[PDB]
């Protein structure tokens, strides 16, 4: 048990022991990364990998090299902080040490001169967070790992569809990391063919003459040979008595002076054994049996020189006669069979339009590269570089890997380049499959399916940025001269640099981090992706890829993905999931011995739990673990059944596994279907923090796992006890044990205050400790937004009962009471970033000064001097945060303005108004001002206050850290100077700053007062550094866009409570919207007289069916009910006895769970806490499958004192009389989603608009109009209305006229339309007259 | 078929809308096809009342008045 | 193009700054009327000479000398005409309607 | 010229510094998305809006809630002109500050220019012209739209979030054009089938069910009273029950004379409920209507007759009170669904175990090769298939009529009052397929292959499902979403090849 435990303890159902318990779940995002950037001293992916790979660069044969040695990460620019607030990018400087040597002209080779250029600068590296997550402008982001097809080979089906022939086909594929794909098909005619990526087919022996291979090596290579002799005369052939398998006998097949089979009768395995046992090597044959055989090699005439017939030919009974007479005795032919060994390679020579190496190489040459003239170096080249290259291409290690597993190969390891062995053995493969021996891989399977990450493929990108760099380095070594140029001149920085920026900065898999909270964080850094590049598109993967594979079990949660256009293209990882050794999926597993249900773990891949046959996570074993059924459900190979007791290899390792985080958090989640479930763990993403972060009511069990494992706590570095304990900050003096013995310590933790998430809601933590408290290492020292003493609070559980009110629940909406927006539970705190720009136009620069033209005393008064919102003011929507005004000279009036300016004598301003004002209806309280200067510019007034105040509490900050870092540090001393030294209140006297002088008798300890001594002045010092660096930091202008002078930026906390409009739902993927917020007065109430804060509709629980939600309903009750008695014995104050005793009574329960309890708890200080803690409920966990059942809630209702129905009876607080029958009252933790209507509302009159065709546009935040499409204009069509339709496409929208000639009517108080004609349609007529065509308006 | 018989339209511009726009004007272009609207779909995208509904007695007394005296 | 992938291109978020809003435009039609009341209020010679100084609903506008040969009284004289007008319109029931003007 | 004309044909050009290859005059005029012209994809529109929605039971059919902030910037040129128009403000320009100060005086002239001037409402997914229609703006306080429960189904519009955008009839013209066609009042047959599209959803149609229908034994069984006035007067004062067989007095008309009503009075056998529901009846109908147990078809056909019988404007009053009716009655009804109201048969394990005989009799059989491989198969499934269609009519017959109550006597035994039944059986939600998931044995899956797995799912949603079995349904899941979310699309691309031949 932990501290915080103490302080609250989850009431847990459930039977199965967890033998392994959820792991880091960040795991995935810090691991890749932290491969990424590292020093791996040899090929291992990292960035040394990305650079031994491209390195050393030569010049084209001029032997100048450039040759890369070591480099290093430098400290980061600004830290996290910091870079948060400016809004740079959080990076670090990347310092390559290359060494470039100049080869003596003619070598032997020696160096006339090599300089080594110090580590060059190429480029800055984003860095990752503890949280897993980047910052590219000043914002958190996230880079989600990616799912696609594993390198190497692959073979597939493609019947069906292709031909309607039925014939179906075989085609093999090999896909490559990086470099073209190389692709072997077959036809309806049977012959192979071949062709690189999606390009041209041609006949697949043409590749192997590009190997240099002549017809009679690819024959040698793809059939076996059949002997013939002409012994004596009329023939012979040699008889291997397993080649007439599958055949007819074609004549008399006699030997040995005796006939083993005769004409007609099919060769069986009874003859096949005969011809065995007596061993007929050789038997004679007709002359005519040849007459279908194809020559296997070539043959001439020994006497003439000319060739008799060429390889893989047809022989005739002319020809054996031709080729006889020349004196030749053996003839090896093709062994061809149309049901075993197929004669597929010799037609598709009968295809092949080459014949030798340069022939082919020219057809090849001349397929990548068409009509333009091929060369014999180009040809060479291409084919050399297209899969023989090191540099064009690779498999990398997954790729070979699977490649030779594919392949029945031995080695797990080898080149990272196609060898002709490979090809060929690829070749082969396939004409086995078409032959019938071997299977067809899926691609849906996950073994198939390989997960990359982000520091892959920022691994990837350098790699781009290093190759596009090559091509420099190769181009300016061409022309250099000696001695003068160094690795600086050549290798830039902007190429890098960009290359790396374009990924994190934009990219479909690059994105921000989903901060509303804590959930949706860890759900966004754990989640996967089909999408993005190399990967297919949601308009090109059909259904097989979207739809759950068997292999997702315990890899993939099957529940966990995105309803909508892209429906498991993106999936999440599950539980207790991990990235295999080679980066495939696999899941924890028991590993049982014998009969032995061992708890040993084991992991295996979607390849190794092929075989395997695994036990199920519910299974009923006891004592020793042995399977108490004979039988118990199973699954083995892709599908499940009942297994014998004894035959199970492996077993589930949790009841959670197959699930992912979110699924996790769903209670009773058994008792819901799966679109229901599914929809409810997407909404649990969406919940905002709310005002008082509470508890679930009704829990999991994983909620405390997501809290602390998601970066949103603050979790204690190392155990100890509080010295000080703040809103602000957190000082823990260490225990000693884990304390180091130099710098002696204690743990300061800065605690994140109110600042801007990003997506504008509020992160704030509070400290969850108090003054002088015991904490454990590894416990909650405080807790961030939505989270509660170390659990997760997505949102507040309350009252609920289900009955129709008079409709005002009606479809899914929902009837809340006023308590509740009363006492502020579900109102939120919003942070909104609002940014003034002033900038450079040609008129004039643009001032931030607090002057500005046409404003009245009180829109001034919110301002300083200097024309910015003093910190702390509560503003609403037109308020002035920041003035800033623009100039615009001559304003150019008109005569009657003139007359107006002559009478009032009103000087019309050269300046405009731009000044930023709180947008139209929103109202806050400012929080924060920040000012940003070019660098260079004089710091106004306020941004000099701002600068000056920064600076002190900076000084004040550090001087803090110092003092009780100090005393932390003396403190020790202290204590060590009374070993062997002591006086108690000797020591204490003098000045402690003289303390350093007194020493001690001869121990260890005089070298522990040294290393306080050391690491004391360590200290000091750094102190001073510290406090330069951040008195530069603060100071220095920051660099900003072209024209823009400066900027400020205004923090606004608006809080919005709840109002109609406004999305929530449960855990249950039971949505709604809140209709009307109801009095308490009018509020159906029970006996007791408490009222109910929510009001749901029964009728949308059958239909959809989530009947979780209504077991959720009950618990809670329940759980409330522990909590009202406790509630009570604590406010009849009895004793530590009967308190004690009720909540052991409770965290029992009836018999056979896992919970275990108290009283080893200190019966006073500790217990009382604990009941302190559990009157506002009574916490309770149901794991995923093995939660709570009926009886135990019934039976924890009784102990409630409250109903087994979980039905009450009701009175409506409007007549007071009873409600017929009873209903279902209970508690249900309850969500907020951001949907928030004050946000969605949208209203526009008459806005801006577009220029290039005028219509609606808003360009104020003002919002342009609804679009009205094709479908809304045939609702139009149906009914009569013309006039409707008419004003709708013209006068209100694309008539640059018929909308202020409207408007003028509309205030006039005419109700008409001049409707001309759309500008739409005016530009078409331009378009299109622009072109040859003549678009006329004919008649009248 | 639907999908068939919808590709002929006697008004070019209608055409225009849901078929391949660069074929349409073209092939229109050469025969010097004359579009007198008619339609629902061409006179929406022109941006003048509906040939039908309660602009039926616009195109109606006009329809009658074009093509006579 | 910009994000989504959708029809959203960069053109066609850039907005008309060149047009002049409906709001304003329905003002300055109104303003119209105003000075046309108002001018409707002082003499006819005053009203003539402060039409003719300003543009009001004539091309361009006139010098003082120019007011001053078409009115055959000419320099200073009109100048003080002027003034006077400018005072008669000056303090409010006069000036109500177009003090409201003036933002 | 020709990249210029339509690139793309030769060898398409690339624009300067960038990859992307050049718009060219030929793609300035043809669009994207498909075929889209812009007059075809969508086009902005001014005066217009848009919110979530919420519901609003105290309107009217004939209107619907709109926001206050919202109305005030939609009408905001008739409210400068009406201000002016009045005199509360000098000139537009004033006005203009008026508003934007929010004065008091400018709600009024708000009211006023509100009155009679209607409003377009519409959602997302528009198939029929019933995806728009006209309301009369009733100003609300708050940010939510309010749209009335009885259009709740031509809308297809769930309360879940769900968005609807507004517009204004901004001439003359198309206010009389909304008023006149796009009125809500004015649609209220489907132009598809002259069936109702007001027929009430399912809050209305529990409350009209359990109004009229009766158990066994109640408060005033057996007993007479004059009129349904003080049928209703006997039922508030809890002296009678909603539900009991009883003998009253009603006075019904009839039509039939010559466009004339003929009046008829007699004693009905009826229940308290029905004689209270009576009243809001209107005229020429026959009592023998409101004399039945209202389920939802048969509350359709009342408003349908009456439609037929009395005309528009009584049954558009008729109606609105049916939906007020139901759900006041509904309220009082106190329907609720606890987890003891889903009643899972007795005999249900005994069926299992009883099949999953049968499975083991096959396997023997297939042991010894008395069966083949498929045929096996085939034995073992159509065993399951008829287990599961045993325990579903098992559960039926019990959560239907067990029921068991005494009148007088002994025993006697009716329809059930059991709440999750009277909302299958009204047709208010769910229905049997569903029910019979909650109670009983939940089908047979079928692996993405289409292959139906032999063995289905033994456990339902009322008790828990394993690993196995939640793992087997996700299929299922993600299959339903998916089709369903792609015939939405057929759909669309069906209706647009419909309109562009017609
Ligand atoms: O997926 C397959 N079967 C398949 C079998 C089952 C099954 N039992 C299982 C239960 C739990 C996990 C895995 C299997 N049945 O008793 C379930 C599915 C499921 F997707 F719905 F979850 C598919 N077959 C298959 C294979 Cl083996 C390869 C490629 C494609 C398919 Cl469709
Ligand atoms: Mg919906």
């Amino acid at each position: 048990y932990s501290y915080t435990e103490k302080k609250r303890i989850r009431k847990d159902f459930g039977k199965r022991p967890q033998v392994l318990d959820v792991p880091y779940l960040l795991s995935i995002q810090l691991d890749s990364f932290q491969k990424f950037i590292e020093q791996d001293p040899e090929g291992q992916y990292g960035l040394e990998a990305a650079f031994r790979s491209v390195f050393p660069i030569q010049s084209y044969s001029g032997n100048s090299e450039l040759q890369y040695v070591s480099y290093r990460l430098g400290e980061p620019v600004f830290d996290v902080q910091e870079c948060q607030i400016r809004g740079v990018t959080y990076s670090a400087p990347l310092r390559v040490k290359l060494r470039l040597v100049i080869y003596e002209r003619e070598a032997p080779e020696g160096t006339v001169k090599d300089i080594k250029e110090q580590e060059v600068y190429m480029g800055e590296i984003p860095l990752m967070t503890d949280n897993g997550t980047f910052v590219i402008n000043g914002t958190e982001r996230v880079i989600v790992s990616q799912l696609h097809r594993s390198p190497g080979v692959f073979f597939d089906s493609d019947k069906g569809k292709t031909h309607s022939s039925g014939k179906v086909l075989y085609n093999a594929r090999i896909i490559p990391y990086r470099g073209s794909w190389l692709d072997f098909e077959f036809d309806p005619k049977d012959n192979l063919f071949v062709r690189i990526d999606r390009r041209r087919k041609l006949p697949a022996t043409i590749i192997l003459r590009a190997l240099n291979y002549t017809t009679e090596q690819i024959l040698d290579l793809f059939f076996e040979k059949v002997i013939f002799e002409i012994r004596d005369n009329k023939l012979q052939m040699e008889l291997v008595p397993e080649r007439l398998r599958g055949e007819t006998a074609s004549f008399d097949i006699e030997a040995n002076g005796k006939v083993y089979v005769e004409k007609g009768r099919r060769i069986t395995a009874r003859h096949i054994r005969q011809l065995e046992k007596d061993d007929v090597k050789l038997i004679e044959v007709p002359v005519e049996y040849i007459a279908g055989k194809v020559v296997a090699k070539d043959y001439i005439d020994e006497s003439t020189g000319e060739l008799i017939c060429a390889a893989n030919m047809e022989l005739s009974l002319d020809l054996l006669a031709k080729l006889s007479q020349s004196g030749h005795k053996r003839i090896e032919t093709l062994f061809t069979n149309d049901l075993d060994h197929g004669p597929y390679i010799s037609e598709t020579l009968r295809v092949d339009p080459t014949n030798d190496r340069l022939s082919a190489l020219v057809e090849i040459y001349r397929m990548m590269r068409p009509g333009e003239p091929p060369t014999r170096e180009a040809a060479e080249s291409l084919f050399e570089n297209l899969f023989f290259s090191e540099d064009r291409y690779d498999l990398s290690a997954v790729g070979r890997m699977k490649f030779n597993r594919s392949l029945l190969r031995e080695e797990i390891e080898g080149s990272g380049i196609l060898s002709k062995d490979d090809i060929i053995d690829v070749m082969k493969k396939l004409i086995d499959i078409r032959n019938g021996k071997g299977e067809v891989d899926d691609i849906d399977h996950l073994g198939n399916r390989r997960i990359r990450s982000v520091g892959e493929m920022a691994e990837n990108q350098f790699r781009v940025g290093l190759v596009r760099v090559e091509r420099a380095v190769k181009e300016r070594l061409s022309l250099g001269d000696l001695d003068t140029l160094m690795p600086q001149d050549m290798i830039n920085a902007k190429p890098i640099s960009a290359a790396v920026k374009e990924f994190f900065g934009s990219s479909q898999l690059s994105q921000f981090m989903d901060q509303n909270n804590p959930l949706s964080e860890i759900t966004h850094k754990r989640r996967i992706s089909a999408l993005g590049p190399g990967g297919l598109t949601r308009e090109r993967a059909g259904f097989e890829v979207r739809d759950v594979h068997p292999t997702h079990y315990g890899r993939v949660c099957p529940i966990e993905t995105p309803e909508g256009p892209n429906i498991g293209l993106i999936n999440s990882l599950s539980v207790y999931a991990q990235t295999n050794e080679y980066g495939f999926l696999e899941t924890p597993y028991r590993k049982v011995t014998d009969g032995v249900v061992t708890d040993e773990i084991h992991y295996l891949s979607a390849i190794e739990e092929g075989n395997y046959v695994i036990a199920q996570a519910n299974s009923n074993l006891d004592e020793e673990g042995h399977f108490v059924e004979d039988l118990v459900t199973c699954r083995s190979k892709g599908e499940s059944s009942l297994f014998s007791r004894d035959q199970v290899d492996y077993m589930d390792v949790s009841t959670q596994q197959v699930v992912s985080v979110g699924a996790s958090l769903i209670p009773f989640l058994e008792h819901d279907d799966a679109n229901r479930a599914l929809m409810g763990a997407n909404m649990q993403r969406q919940a905002v923090p709310t005002l008082r972060a509470d508890k679930p009511l009704v829990g999991t069990g994983m909620e405390r796992a997501v809290a602390v494992d998601s970066g949103v706590t603050a979790v204690a570095k190392r155990g100890g006890v509080v010295q000080y304990v703040d809103a602000s900050r957190i000082v823990i003096k260490v225990n000693e044990d884990e304390m180091y013995p130099g710098e002696a310590g204690i743990d300061i933790y800065n605690l994140t205050k109110y600042t801007r998430s990003n997506q504008n809601t509020c992160i704030n933590q509070m400290p969850c400790v108090s003054l002088g408290e015991p904490v454990e290492r590894g416990d909650v020292l405080a807790d961030g937004p939505s989270t509660d003493l170390g659990e997760l609070a997505l949102g507040q559980n309350m009252r609920v009962a289900f009955m129709p009110w008079n409709g005002y629940n009606f479809e899914d909406s929902i009837l809340v009471s006023e308590r509740v927006v009363q006492e502020d539970r579900f109102t939120t705190i919003h942070i909104q970033e609002l940014a003034c720009v002033s900038r450079d136009t040609k008129l004039g620069p643009e001032e931030i000064t607090a002057d500005i033209p046409n404003v009245g005393e009180a829109a001034l008064s919110k301002l300083d001097e200097s024309g910015i919102v003093y910190i702390g003011a509560e503003v609403t929507g037109g308020d002035i945060l920041v003035g800033k005004v623009t100039p615009k000279g001559e304003t150019q009036l008109t005569p009657e303005e003139k007359l107006l300016r002559a009478i009032f004598g009103e000087k019309a301003s050269d300046v405009k108004d731009s000044s930023l004002r709180v947008p139209n209806g929103v109202s806050g309280t400012v929080i924060d001002v920040q000012v940003f200067t070019r660098d260079g510019v004089e710091k106004d007034k306020r941004a000099l206050e701002i600068e000056e105040m920064q600076l002190k509490q900076a000084k004040k900050d550090l001087s803090e850290e110092l003092q009780i870092l100090e005393a932390g540090l003396f403190s020790r001393i202290r204590a060590v100077l009374v070993a062997g030294g002591v006086e108690a209140e000797k020591l204490d006297k003098l000045p402690r700053d003289r303390w350093l002088e007194l020493g001690l008798t001869d121990e260890e300890k005089q070298n522990q007062l040294e290393q306080l001594a050391e690491q004391y002045d360590e200290l000091k010092h750094e102190f001073e550094k510290k406090l330069e660096a951040k008195r530069r930091k603060i100071t220095q202008g920051d660099d900003l866009a072209p024209g823009v002078l400066k900027i400020v930026k205004v923090y606004l906390a608006v809080k919005r409570r709840i109002q109609p409009g406004d999305k929530m739902a449960g855990r249950h993927g039971n949505k709604g919207v809140i209709s009307k917020i109801n009095p308490i007065e009018d509020m159906p109430y029970d006996e007791n007289g408490t009222p109910v804060d929510i009001v749901l509709n029964p009728l949308g629980v059958p239909s959809r069916m989530n009947i979780g939600q209504i077991l959720e309903t009950h618990l809670g009750m329940a759980a409330k009910g522990i909590g009202d008695k406790i509630n009570a014995m604590l406010k009849q104050q009895q004793e530590v006895a009967k308190l004690r005793e009720f909540i052991q009574r409770a965290y029992d329960l009836g018999a056979d769970v896992r919970q275990k309890v108290d009283l080893s708890t200190f019966s006073d200080e500790e217990v009382m806490r604990l009941a302190e803690n559990l009157r506002k409920g009574m916490p309770i966990a149901t794991p995923v499958f093995d939660g709570a059942k009926e009886a135990e809630i019934k039976e924890l209702l009784k102990l409630g004192d409250l109903p087994t129905s979980g039905q009450i009876r009701l009175y409506d607080g409007r007549t007071g009389e009873q409600f017929e029958r009873p209903v279902t009252v209970g508690y249900m933790y309850m969500l907020k989603l951001n949907h928030l209507v004050d946000d969605k509302m949208h209203a526009r009159s008459t806005g801006s608009y577009s220029l290039v065709t005028q219509q609606p546009l808003g360009g104020k935040a003002q919002f342009g109009g609804q679009r009205f499409g094709e479908m809304e204009v045939w609702a139009l069509e149906a009914y009569g209305a013309a006039y409707t339709l008419q004003e709708m496409l013209t006068v209100k929208s694309d008539d640059v006229n018929g909308r202020t000639k409207m408007y003028k009517n509309i205030v006039d108080g005419n109700h008409q339309m001049e409707p001309g004609m759309p500008e739409s349609f005016n530009v078409l007529l331009k378009e299109i007259r622009s072109l040859g065509i003549n678009i006329e308006l004919e008649d009248e | 078929g639907i999908t068939k018989a919808s590709l002929a339209t006697e008004s070019f511009i209608s055409a225009a809308s849901f078929q391949e726009t660069t074929r349409v004007l073209t092939e229109a272009a050469v025969a010097g096809k004359r579009d007198e609207l008619r339609g629902l779909k061409e006179n929406v995208i022109v941006g003048r009342l509906i040939p039908a509904g309660t602009g039926y007695a616009y195109h109606q007394d006009r329809m009658r008045r074009r093509a006579a005296g | 193009p910009i994000g989504d992938d959708e029809d959203s291109h960069l053109g066609d978020f850039i907005e008309d700054t060149t047009l002049e809003l409906p709001l304003d435009s329905a003002t300055t039609e109104s303003l119209r009327a105003a000075t046309h009341d108002v001018l409707a209020g002082l003499t006819a010679r005053e009203a003539k000479v402060l039409r003719m100084r300003f543009g009001i609903d004539m091309n361009t506008d006139y010098t003082l000398e120019e007011v001053g040969k078409q009115f055959d009284v000419t320099r200073e004289r009109i100048r003080q005409i002027e003034a006077k007008a400018l005072r008669k319109l000056r303090h409010p029931s006069r000036s109500e309607v177009l003090r409201s003007f003036l933002d | 010229v020709d990249a210029l004309l339509d690139n793309g044909r030769r060898g398409r050009a690339i624009t300067g510094s960038n990859k992307r290859p050049l718009k060219s005059l030929a793609d300035m005029i043809k669009g994207k998305q498909g075929r889209f012209r812009q007059n075809l994809l969508g086009k902005r529109v001014d005066y217009s809006g848009r919110s979530v929605i919420t519901v609003g039971p105290y309107l009217r059919l004939h209107q619907c809630g709109l926001p206050k902030k919202m109305a005030l910037e939609l009408f905001k040129p008739f409210i400068y002109g009406k201000l002016e128009l009045r005199g509360l403000a000098t000139t537009i320009k004033a006005a203009k500050k008026m508003v934007e100060r929010e004065e008091a005086v400018v709600w009024d002239i708000l009211d006023e220019v509100i009155r009679e001037h209607p409003v377009l409402l519409n959602r997302a997914p528009t198939l029929h012209r019933l995806g728009i229609q006209a309301f009369e703006p009733v100003l609300i306080e708050g940010k939510a739209i309010q749209l009335h429960p009885l259009v709740c189904a031509a809308y297809n519009a769930d309360f879940d979030g769900d968005q609807m955008a507004v517009h204004v009839p901004l001439t003359l013209e198309a206010q009389l054009e909304a008023r006149a066609l796009m009125m809500s009042t004015n649609n209220i047959l489907s132009p598809a089938n002259g069936e109702p599209i007001i027929v009430p959803s399912q809050d209305v149609v529990l409350g009209l069910y359990y109004m009229t229908r009766d158990c066994v034994n109640a408060k005033g069984e057996g007993m007479v009273l004059t009129g349904p006035k003080e049928a209703e007067r006997l039922y508030r004062s809890g002296l009678a029950s909603l539900h009991a067989r009883v003998k009253v007095r009603i006075t019904e008309y009839e039509k039939d004379a010559n466009g004339e009503l003929v009046a008829k009075t007699s004693l009905k056998d009826t229940t308290v409920g029905r004689a209270i529901l009576w009243m809001i009846v209107p005229k020429g109908l026959p009592y023998s209507i409101v004399n039945q147990a209202l389920g939802k078809k048969a509350i359709s056909k009342m408003l349908n007759t009456c439609y037929r019988i009395l005309g528009l404007k009584p049954t558009v009053i008729f109606a609105d009170q049916i939906m007020y009716t139901g759900f006041a009655y509904a309220a009082r009804s106190g329907a609720s669904v606890g987890i003891d109201d889903m009643v899972i048969p007795e005999k249900k394990h005994e069926i299992i175990s009883e099949a999953e005989a049968e499975v083991a009799e096959i396997q023997e059989q297939f042991q010894s090769g008395l069966v083949t491989a498929g045929e096996r198969y085939n034995k073992v499934i159509d065993i399951w298939a008829a287990a599961n269609d045993r325990v579903s009519k098992a559960m039926m017959d019990n959560l239907q009529t067990e029921t068991v109550i005494n009148r007088d006597g002994q025993e006697e035994k009716q329809v059930s009052f059991n709440s999750i039944y009277m909302m299958a059986d009204s047709g208010a939600r769910g229905s049997a397929a569903q029910i019979r998931q909650l109670a009983g044995m939940r089908g047979l899956m079928a692996k993405p292959d289409g292959s139906i797995i032999e063995t289905p799912i033994t456990a339902n949603f009322r008790e828990g499902l394993n690993v196995l079995q939640y793992f087997i349904s996700t299929h299922g899941a993600r299959k339903g979403l998916a089709d369903t979310a792609l015939k939405t699309a057929n759909s669309g691309y069906l209706t647009r090849r419909l309109v562009d031949v017609a």
